[PDB]
């Protein structure tokens, strides 16, 4: 069980570091990734606390969990400051990009976050702050 | 955002640096960071210091790595009126190779290759080697007793043309050509804040003759004393400016010609030096098209150096030194 | 070893992060709001 | 909070404690960890009488180097024989050896190079005491021992 | 020339104690049937300082801690070391210097206090022997 | 120039190679430059080897071996000659006249 | 009276010196006086000159000797508007040892001591020696033919740690420790006009290994080729920064360790350089308590250098360079 716990905790830590290395496409996506990792860490803490196996590793896991919480939550909410623009009726990708940013070449950016055909994106469009 | 840099002595994102100068170069093994911190002192409250003399830093330039390696020194100054400044200096992680002293037990590498002698002259201080040139074989490699970890490498990569410098990650790059990665066509009238081209004639040479001796096993007499010679020529200089740069290991025909061409590229690359100062702050080996018609440049040049400078008042400029279009 | 009294500011950072993530869905702790006082009180309890 | 109280009790239990807390606890009850010891013995050298002597004497026994522990006299005694209390240079169990003959490293005029291990053995050499060995030695001091 | 009144200077009292020790300690000029007792008293004092150092160092692993212990044994094993006032005083002063340089502040309290209790007795011998002890 | 001791000796078809130490340089050193005298010590024999370095190119170093100092013949004034490498009492001496061969046994053919 | 100096070229108490700079140092053998005289010229009346190029001087500082040794040069300048100045320079009496050439007949000192070889390398120019370190014995002392009276001494006092400099009387001091004589506790906020502490990390070294060869009589083979080695360590630097400084005379165990510790004090004393500029004008080896809390100095330091400067306008200040508190 020490073998298994070492593997699981190292995998959770390095998967957190992997999530942090890439940008969140949607607030719900970043929060779901954080939910996955926090669930794994809480499971490991409950295991390391079951009948006072080791109290110390329980406390250590708890501290690393609060750290991964602060970082993953800041990444999901604040790395790009995603806002939901409200457009009257659905509109093209180029027109939406040009009206939001003043730069239509940024239309590629509106496709990774919004689902909807390129000629009809909206009428609510997730994008970055301006 | 114009924001180029964000320095980390370990995670502490410098927000007080009053100025900065970051230099990268191919003519040498390292770089030179130079930060300027404020460091106030209230002579009643408690004060805290940082005695780093070795605590590791990096300079992410314009959202991208530029340097990797306050190891250099701390230089806390004083004055009455503008005092309390702290100049930190930070060389490149490939430094101890520069300031150490070889401590390999044997001293006599037998039937080895230059790559291997370089791998064991570096892995004593944990500097991963980015070997990207070739494997040359050599019978006798005796290191002068405690010479220097950098002199010996420079000697072993000069007699077989191999540029030895440092990348942005923190590794030692032993290359033979360029880093590819072409870029901005600097045109006179477009971004050059200032330029200075100088193609002199006191540092060129028509014929370079490399002589030496054969150090193989069994080879003696004439075949090791007489034959080894080579005469490479640069059909661009002009009149007979001869030379003779002698060789210092296992003088093969290829070895001779190769040391010859190495120096024939050094002297070449020094005979057209183009220093340009551009505006805002990736070119340590990059080639660019440059157009300066008044001095007749319409050619593709390689940046040998790269210096980012800053100072909150009037700066943010980059100084490039380029490589000739023979 | 490796288990001792946390830094004060470190302790309140941890408590604010735990209150923001497990309760407020990730919202920041705006100063001078009721969540600010609740977080401060808790800290105070932990440090006592 | 329950967890923190449990561990704050645990860090004051000889068996479960970090090595630093272990030594800090043991120094309060007399028990101290054992340091490393250098080898030791006697070395017998000979030569012409009246020769001068210096403190930079070093002997090479087998593969180890040994140096004088006591103060070397200024001259060789009139008998021509000097027996010196000598300790090894490097600590640890490598200093122990079972040798009878050795050579003088530094040459001194009038003193033959061949020296003899007076007794033929070099005892004492021991290594630094580890943390678990010290823990089980300290726990053997507090606990109830019949036939002490 | 301001004086750092923030600090204690121990050099004058150390030289004064050196003089006062070498004035009343000459184990070559005391009656023959008390020399062994006097020298044994000196060795026991140095043993006290050694035990003090070993109780204060604790978890020091560096090789200096191995050599210092070897030097304490080497000086306590030999016999003719404390028969000279110079060696006796040098051993004592360096032992106290090491006991000082082994820890910092609070740590050195109980240990030093014990020494003050050990050396708070008087000698029973008479004449110059009592003066030496 | 540098003095080194002597370890081994590899004999190839271009001459002798030493294996001097003093710093384990050359499991096989370029030579022994034979000016007409030569000898083969047992491995680790206590003798000096002097290296003469080409250019300063450590690369190649030529060796001169000395016979062991305590085996050197104390030649009388006016005399000289050649000796056994390990025996000062076995020699061919040129003196005032005696082309003197000192041994108990001489072989010809 | 603030009056510090009164110079005497022979008895002529300089009353015209428009400025002055007097430097004393342990890193070298001498000092450097530099006076500035007026020397008017009326192009009709008779004028007189002084061609000293060697006429001997001293600088009693603040009613006490500071220097002893216009030998250096005369440098009569000119200009139309502020001309007619005469800069005189005066090194220390221990100079010819610096600019001469050894002329001892033999060249081979046998069974001598470093003190003796130094006494006969000096008493050729009448410079009394203040030997205050120790007597080290050495079999073979061959002086390179006409090397220099100062190179040879520096070589003979570096392989056995001995600082070689000059005192205020005019003698050569070969010491091993300090000059005692403790003094003013410079505190930040009390007298430091300016300060600059710099404890870098490019000039330190963890392990110094000294190797060499034995030059005694009779000793040959292994005992003179193999054994002599020593590895001294500075348990303050940090990671493995090795080194190997080789030895050049009669390599004894004590000799090895001693050259090692000498350099381990040089590199140490260069890895915390504290330049302070104080106000008004005795510290060539003095130790002082220094308190600069903002850079974390609360320690006892040795002044390596001492420079008094003056200029009738805004000056009278002393620049000290100090020695690290390891």
């Amino acid at each position: 069980n020490a073998i298994f716990t070492a593997v699981r905790v190292l995998s959770a830590a390095y998967l957190a570091k992997a999530y942090t290395e890439t940008a969140a496409t949607t607030v719900n996506e970043g929060l779901t990734q954080y939910d996955l990792i926090a669930a794994v860490l809480e499971q490991e803490a409950q295991i390391a606390k079951d009948d006072c196996h080791d109290n110390e590793f329980f406390l250590q896991i708890r501290a690393f969990a609060v750290d991964v919480a602060r970082v993953m939550v800041n990444r999901a909410y604040n790395s790009p400051s995603l806002i939901v623009y409200a457009f009257p009726g659905t509109v093209h990708g180029l027109v939406a990009a040009w009206e939001i940013f003043g730069d239509a070449k940024r239309s590629r950016d509106l496709e990774a976050r919004n689902n909807g055909s390129p000629w009809a994106v909206g009428p609510k469009i997730i994008s970055e702050r301006v | 955002m114009i924001k180029p840099m964000r320095i980390f002595i370990g995670g502490e994102e410098l927000v007080t640096y009053t100025s900065a100068q970051l230099q990268r170069t191919k003519k040498q093994m390292t770089g030179s960071l130079t930060v300027e911190i404020f460091l106030d002192y209230v002579p009643t409250k408690p004060t805290i210091v940082n005695a780093v003399r070795g605590k590791e830093i990096l300079v992410y330039i314009m959202g991208e790595l530029a340097f990797t390696g306050a190891g250099g020194d701390v230089s806390v100054n004083f004055s009455k009126g503008n005092g309390y400044s702290v100049t930190l200096t930070a060389r490149g992680r490939t430094k101890y190779l520069i300031d150490s002293s070889q401590t390999h037990p044997t001293g006599f590498f037998k039937n080895t290759s230059d790559k291997k002698v370089i791998e064991t002259l570096v892995k004593e201080h944990n500097v991963v080697l980015q070997w990207d040139a070739e494997e040359i074989d050599e019978p006798k490699v005796t290191l002068r007793d405690g010479n220097r970890i950098y002199n010996e490498i420079f000697e072993r990569c000069n007699q077989n043309c191999h540029f030895a410098y440092e990348t942005r990650d923190g590794k030692l790059l032993i290359t033979d050509g360029t880093n590819g990665t072409v870029g901005e066509d600097i045109i006179l009238g477009y971004n050059i804040l200032d330029f200075s081209a100088e193609q002199s004639e006191d540092q060129a040479n028509s014929q370079i003759t490399v002589k030496g001796h054969r150090t193989q096993k069994g080879v003696w007499g004439n075949d090791a004393i007489v034959q080894p010679v080579q005469t490479v020529a640069d059909s661009w200089v002009g009149a007979n400016i001869p030379l003779t740069i002698q060789h210092y290991g296992d003088a093969t025909n290829e070895g001779l010609q190769r040391r010859a061409k190495f120096e024939a590229d050094r002297r070449a690359a020094e005979s057209k030096s183009v220093s340009v100062t551009v505006f805002h702050v990736w070119d340590i080996g990059t080639v660019h098209y440059v157009e300066i018609p008044p001095e007749g440049i319409f050619d593709v040049l390689e940046c040998v150096s790269l210096t980012y400078t800053v100072d909150a008042k009037s700066t943010l400029e980059t100084k490039l030194e380029l490589a000739p279009p023979p | 070893c490796t288990i001792q009294r946390p830094d004060p500011q470190d302790l309140r950072n941890d408590i604010a992060t735990r209150f923001s993530t497990n309760v407020l869905g990730g919202a920041p702790i705006i100063p001078e709001s009721n969540e600010f006082y609740v977080v401060s009180l808790e800290y105070a309890m932990q440090e006592e | 909070f329950y967890a923190f109280g449990e561990q704050m009790w645990r860090e004051r239990d000889p068996r479960f404690a970090c090595c630093e807390n272990l030594v800090k606890m043991a120094a309060e009850r007399g028990v101290y960890p054992k340091p490393a010891q250098f080898a030791q013995g006697y070395v017998r050298m000979t030569g012409t009488p009246g020769s001068a002597l210096n403190q930079g004497l070093r002997f090479q026994f087998g593969n180890q180097t040994y140096e004088p522990a006591s103060v070397v006299p200024d001259q060789l005694p009139a008998t021509g024989i000097l027996v010196l209390r000598v300790s090894a240079v490097n600590p640890g169990p490598s200093g122990n050896a079972r040798v009878t003959d050795g050579t003088l490293v530094t040459p001194v005029p009038g003193i033959s190079s061949a020296v003899t291990a007076y007794g033929g053995n070099f005892c004492g050499g021991s290594d630094e005491e580890e943390c678990e060995q010290f823990r089980t030695r300290y726990l053997q001091r507090l606990q109830y021992q019949p036939r002490f | 020339l301001v004086g750092n009144l923030v600090a204690l200077a121990l050099a004058p009292i150390i030289t004064a104690t050196e003089g006062s020790f070498k004035r009343h300690f000459s184990p070559d000029n005391i009656r023959y049937y008390n020399t062994e007792a006097v020298v044994s008293t000196m060795a026991q004092a140095v043993t006290q300082v050694q035990n003090a150092y070993l109780a204060i160092s604790g978890n020091d692993t560096s090789q200096d801690k191995w050599t210092t212990v070897r030097d304490f044994r080497n000086v306590l094993i030999d016999e003719f070391t404390f028969y000279s006032p110079a060696n006796a005083w040098n051993v004592l002063r360096n032992g106290f210097a090491i006991l000082d340089a082994a820890a910092t502040g609070s740590d050195k309290f109980n240990v030093l206090r014990n020494l003050i209790n050990w050396s708070s007795t008087h000698s029973d011998l008479d004449g110059e022997s009592g003066d030496a002890e | 120039f540098e003095r080194h001791v002597f370890k081994g000796i590899e004999h190839t078809d271009t001459g002798a190679l030493v294996s001097v130490k003093g710093s384990g340089t050359q499991e096989e050193d370029v030579p022994v430059i034979n000016s007409g005298y030569g000898f083969t010590p047992a491995a680790d024999t206590e003798l000096e080897v002097f290296l003469h370095g080409d250019g300063s190119d450590a690369s190649n170093k030529f060796a001169t071996m000395t016979i062991p100092r305590n085996k050197q013949r104390k030649w009388p004034e006016g005399a000289g000659g050649v000796q056994h490498p390990f025996n000062a009492d076995k020699f061919v001496q040129f003196d005032d006249d005696s082309i003197w061969l000192k041994d108990g046994k001489f072989t010809l053919g």
